[PDB]
Order: C-alpha cells, then structure tokens, then sequence
C-alpha cells in the first residue's frame, strides 16, 4: 500500500508506465 | 526453480503450456506495483519474449508477451537498456502493422517507455522510423484509449532537451498536434499542451517552428479552459514562447493573451498565480509598447497586490517583473508604478533570505532613482518613509559583493 | 577573429598577455546568462584552459582559468563532457588542497557542476576520491559562502537515483549531514535536508543506513521550523521514509512525528497540505497500531475536511488515505470512519475524470461495506443518500473495465 | 532581461550552475 512521491512533472506526463493487472 | 521453470515452458513445444508460462511472466510484472523485473532479466526469459514476437502465427502469445517486455522496460534505464540490447525495437515497430488490434497497441505502448528513457533511446527508435507510423494511427476512426497512449508516446518523444529532438522529427510532431489541439478529450487536448510545453521551452529556433506551424492563435484562448490541467499547461506553454524574441512575444500578445491574465492573477491555485506573474515578467522584460500592453491592460496594480501579500514563490516572480519593467520602461512608464505606490511592498522584500530577491529589488531602486531625474528626492524620502533606507544601510552588511556594493552606492549617490 | 586572438594570446610568454586573454575567455562565460559555450569549444581553448590548471606559479591565472572551466562545464551534457574528456578533473582535485582559497573553492565549484550532469559523470568523480577531501572542509572556522557551495556539491553527489551513489560514498556523506543538520544557516539545513530527501527516495536499503545514521530524531522536529523552505524538505524527507517498511514507518512515528501534522493540514500553503496528507496515506497503509495513531492524533476529520474541500491534488490523497485505511484498518476503525461523516465527500470523487481516484474510491468503498457485518445496511443507505449509488451505477458504463467490473460487484453484492 | 522557466526541484536543489559577473 506504500506509494512513493511522484513529482509534478512525473504527475501529469509520466515518462514510462507499466501496464497494471 | 518457478522461474526456471516458467522460462524452461516458455520454449515449450506445446502452445497451451507456453501461452500459460508467458502469462505468468506477465502477470509477475503486473499483479502489483514492485514487479521483480531484475529476477526475470536473470532468468534468461528476455531473448525469449523477444521471440515470441515474431510469433505471427499465434497473436494470443506475441500479445502476451509484448505485455510482458513492456512492464519490463518500465523500469530503470538499466532494465529498459536490456530491452533494446535484446534487438526488441526493430520488432515492435513490425508489431506497428499488426492485423491485430491489441497487439498494435501494445508495441506502442512498449515503445513509448523505451522513448521515455532519455534522449539517446528516443534517438535510437526514432532513426528506425517510428514517427511516421505512429502518426499514422491519428484518424477519426482511432479508439479513444487508444489514442490517449499515441499522444502520450509524443509526449515522450518531445520531452528531453539534451538534445532536443532532430528538427525533422519536430517537423513530423508539429501537424500532428495541430490536428490534436482542437480535440474535446481533456486527457488528449493536456498531452497536446504538455508536448507543446516541451518543445517551445528547447530554444527560440523550435520556438518559431511552433509559430511557424500556425497552432499559437489555438493555444492561446485554452489559458481560460474550465479544465485547470488544461490551463497549467496552456500558461507553461506560451510562458516559453514569450521568453523568446520581441517579434515571437508579440505573436503571443496579438492573441489577446494579456486578456486572460486577471482570472489567472486571482487564480485559487497559487502555482498558476506564480507562473502567471512569471509570464508577466517576461513582458515588462519587452519592449516599451510591450509593456504599455501590461499598463492598458491594467494588470500592475494586480502585480503590486501579489508583490505585497502574495506566497512567496509568487512575490519573487513579482519582483522580477516590477525590476525588468525599470530597465525597459520610458520615464511615464515608470513614474507610473510610483504613482501605483510600488515603493513599500518593493522595499519590504529587502529583508529575505534569498540573495537573489534582494539583488533583484536593489537593482530596482537603483534603476528608478536614476531615472527620476527631477522626482529622484521625492522618490527618495519614500523610500525611507516605509523603512527602505533602514534596510538599503544593514545591506552594507552583506556577504554577497555584489549586493552590499550595490547599497554602498546606492546610498552615496542619492541619499 | 577576436576569439581566434584570445586563444593564441592564451598561451603568450608574457604573463600580462596570457591573464588578460584567459580573463576576457572568462568573462564572455560570465557576463550574462546565455554564454557562447560552443563557440569557445570550438575555437580550441580547453586544453590550454586545463593547462593553467597546472600553473601553482600563477594563482589568479589558475583561478581564472577554474573560474573559465566552471562555467563551460554548466552548460548542457556534450559542454561538460567535454571538460571531462580534457582530463580537467584530476587537476580540479588536487586543486582542493591548493594554498589559495579561491582555487579553492572555484574547484569544488567546476566539479559540482560536472557531477550534477548525471549518475555517470557523478560516479567518475567520486572514482577519483572527490567525497573525502570535499567533506574535510566541514570545519567550525570555514567561510559560510564557501559551506554553501560545499553542501551544494553534497547534494548533487545525491540526486540521482538510476543508480544512486555506491553505498561506501552514502556511508562517507550521512555523518557529515549529521553535522550540518544542526547548522543555523537557513540555506545550509535546507541544502541538508534535500540531500537526506534523496538518499531516502532511493529504496528502502539507503532507507535503512538514514536510520542507522541517528538522524532521525534531528528531522522530524523541522517539520516545524520557522522557515517554511526547511518544512517543506522535511516533510519530504520523514515522507520517503514512511513509504518503506512498518518498522522503518514506526521510528518516524516515534519521534513524535504526526503531532507537527494539524498545522501541516491546515497550513497556507497548498503544496503542503498535499504532501502531508500524502504522508499520512503512507501511514494508515501501515498496520493497525499505525492506523490507531493517526486517529489518536485527531487527524481524521482534518483529512475528511480536505477530502470535501482541498484542491483536487490533496483530495486525491485523502481518497488514498481513506481508501488505504478501508485495507488495513480493524472494524471499529473504519467504524469511526463513518461516525466521522467520510461517505458523502468521499463518494462525491466519483465523477472526476482521473479513472485512478474513482478507482480508489470503488475500492474503499467495496472494503467498507465488506467488513460491516450487519451494518451493511445502514451504510448502504447512506451511500445512497448522497448519491454514491447513482454514481456507481452509471460507472458500470465506464470506459474502464476494472472501474465498470467493480460498479457491478458493488451493486450485486449490497445492492 | 527574459527567463526560463525553472522547475520546483531545479529552483531548491540547482544541478548546474555558472558563476555569473
């Protein structure tokens, strides 16, 4: 259940992305 | 001995064991937010997806698979590295011409995280075509999830400066987001704005490809969409622009730009009120009838209110604005801030931490004193009237050379 | 042909000559803040730049020169690399012990910005034993000026987490910001604590050696400095850590950390409610004595508060917090959730557009109504009497098929 | 007299910087 911060950039256009199951 | 196993039934002969191994590998990288991508790069199970890629005869396994690599290439650049060095990119870009519709999307997706990485992937993929075909997917015809993953894979070949992108790949991009920018999807019209974003703050010559491509006149008008996510990016987007040319900053201004602002100074979120003022600051760094443009548009007394009473990130951009309108402004220009009373608010940011703020103001001063030539001891006693000359005195006192000898002559010279 | 001039009087006999050409390389480097690094490259000047670097017979030529280098090495990746492959950096280093104070210090300062290009360049330098000599200027009687520059190069050595520094160089820099972390310089602790934010965002290992360090209990008290630039870096600090284990989380909370976080919620600044909420969403992620803390705290309706009535980044964070707390909580802990009014602002997020919130909120929702044996439904009436049912229905027609798939099992299984 | 925009962890935590005159 831990997230890690992500920035603002990273927020609203993430560099890379897994696709989640 | 389970990833051994599941890479051993990953070459399997039988098709429903190998289909159920590659699914595990998947599933592995995608049942929770902590796959172990460096235990299954061990295991020897790249070269094996790799090859079921080109497993055209069974679309189930190469989407499977492409799934797989993609979650893998996710990760650190190291990860995403031994993607590449598997010679996995020139088979997503087959992939691309899939008859398969969810097997197309996925080597999209996959290659849009190998772009993500850095300047020299983006580099590499893109010297093997991918552009031309990724734009080619833009149709009315195009899934709406679908196309929310094209422009993101734009997004990321327009994101890294260092360098930027080949001037021919801007090219490409640049219709393509013409085409994008008059979309009602707010997730598409915000990757259309941030890839924009991206490619005016890489230099005043992309700069003028983007005015050059026409989009400016459908750019400037999102700075009052309902969507904040659409206006944070609109204000970053033509914010770049106007750190340009005079010429460029007045394309940007004969959009009506300056109209936007005063729903924006007042703005709730104080990050849009401080990029606002950031834009602003770059105007009064214009030329004289650029800043006019500010004074018609009766947006100083605004600037002076966020200078006094505003956060902190918002009174510096402020102050930046008020000392750039000091060395560009003519005589009535800046006798028209005094008469705004700008002198306490400007003079009450002395006394901060931020050795740059404190310089920036000095400057100021010393700008307006010297160009009052008649009005300079009116000016003067103003100055000490709200404690400046208190503050200009224990600035003598300064560790910064430049900002203590700036308050010796400052002093001197007109007090 | 003036720069063609520079370079050949660059390398003159006559010393006078050969300051003022090195001098006026140096102020087109400095005059103002757009240099001509490229054109100084090309015109062959960095090996003989390198080459005063070895001159101990000439101090200034060897200051000037630094001071030269310093600048082309902060420009973009290809202008750094290129001081680096001109063998400049061994010089620079044995500059450190230079008798001139200002060799000195311009060294630590070109080498700064030659480690701040990225985990490759960083690596090289500390290859050559940069950390050991750089942390020896730690000293009571060094110059505050020269310390900022120092913890600047400390901070650089950390940044970068793909991949982060080797462990003997983290284990060489947490005593050193154990030291600095007590400093009364406003720009020293906040140059300290975003370094101590780094090597925690770097995985729960680096996590555990700031433990072991002893400077937590240092930390958690900044959450309150007068400064809001030091509780901002703290508050990201102490908010890394608590995304590692329970244990890890517990020595946080141990140090009377959530007691700081009512003025945090209710803080001016909107930045830092999200982050704190985020914080707290780390916590009721823990275990049942972690999530009795935050209670015990009076936290909770703060976060409901913000949940109804924050800017949408803090209200995506409370939905985690409260969704989180649906996960790990016992009974009569999601019990007080309900006393405390969650259910109305908490449906009232599911028409947003960010399909990750709604899917929180279904997924909180969904545990809620699971652990509330008989009072399924008075909760049941109580979603729908603030409309959350009529919201989860018509997400059963969403684009999203986890969204949609969870709408029908809500509905099938409580209504 | 124009300036770039500098993200929030660039304005706190500078990577690169020249020394100006």
């Amino acid at each position: 259940g831990k997230r890690k911060l992500i920035t603002s950039e990273e927020e609203r256009s993430p560099a890379k992305r897994g696709r989640k199951s | 001995t389970s990833l051994e196993a599941i890479v051993q039934n990953a070459s399997s002969d039988n098709q429903g064991i190998q289909l159920s191994a590659v699914q595990a590998a998947r599933k592995l990288l995608s049942s929770d937010r902590n796959p172990p991508i460096d235990d299954l790069i061990k295991s020897g199970i790249l070269p094996i997806l790799v090859h079921c890629l080109e497993r055209d005869d069974n679309p189930s396994l190469q989407f499977e698979a492409a799934w797989a690599l993609t979650n893998i290439a996710s990760g650190t650049s190291e990860q995403t590295q031994a993607v590449v060095q598997s010679n996995a990119v020139p088979l997503f870009l087959r992939l691309l011409h899939s008859p398969h519709q969810n097997v197309c999307e996925q080597a999209v997706w996959a290659l849009g995280n190998i772009i993500g990485d850095g300047p020299q992937c983006r580099d590499y993929v893109i010297s093997l075509g991918v552009v031309k075909p990724l734009l080619s997917f833009i149709s009315p015809s195009i899934p709406i999830t679908f196309l929310r993953n094209v422009t993101w894979v734009m997004v990321n070949l327009c994101r890294h400066k260092d360098p930027p992108p080949p001037m021919e790949t801007i090219q490409e991009i640049l219709p393509a987001l013409c085409v994008l920018i008059h979309h009602t999807d707010v997730n598409i019209l915000v990757d259309t704005v941030w890839a924009l974003s991206y490619l005016t703050d890489a230099g005043n010559e992309q700069i003028q490809m983007v005015i050059d491509s026409g989009i400016v006149p459908h750019l400037v008008p999102l700075l009052s969409h309902q969507e904040v996510k659409v206006q944070t990016a609109a204000l970053r987007a033509v914010g770049n622009i106007v750190t340009g040319t005079d010429e460029q900053t007045q394309v940007v201004l004969n959009c009506d730009a300056l109209s936007h602002f005063p729903a924006l100074l007042t703005h709730p979120k104080e990050k849009i009120n401080k990029e606002a003022v950031w834009f602003l600051s770059n105007i009064t760094a214009g030329n004289q009838q650029q800043v006019q443009a500010v004074i018609d548009a009766n947006l100083v007394p605004m600037i002076i209110h966020l200078l006094d009473k505003g956060d902190f990130g918002t009174q510096k951009e402020a102050a930046w604005a008020i000392s750039n309108l000091t060395i560009s402004g003519r005589k009535d220009q800046v006798a028209y801030l005094i008469q705004q009373n700008v002198i306490p608010p400007f003079c009450n940011l002395l006394t901060v931490k931020d050795a740059q703020v404190v310089q920036v103001v000095l400057d100021g001063l010393s700008n307006i004193l010297k160009m009052a030539e008649d009005e300079a001891e009116t000016i003067g006693n103003l100055i000490e009237e709200c404690g400046g000359l208190e503050k200009i005195e224990q600035l003598q006192n300064h560790e910064n050379e430049d900002i203590y000898k700036l308050a010796y002559e400052i002093i001197d010279q007109f007090f």
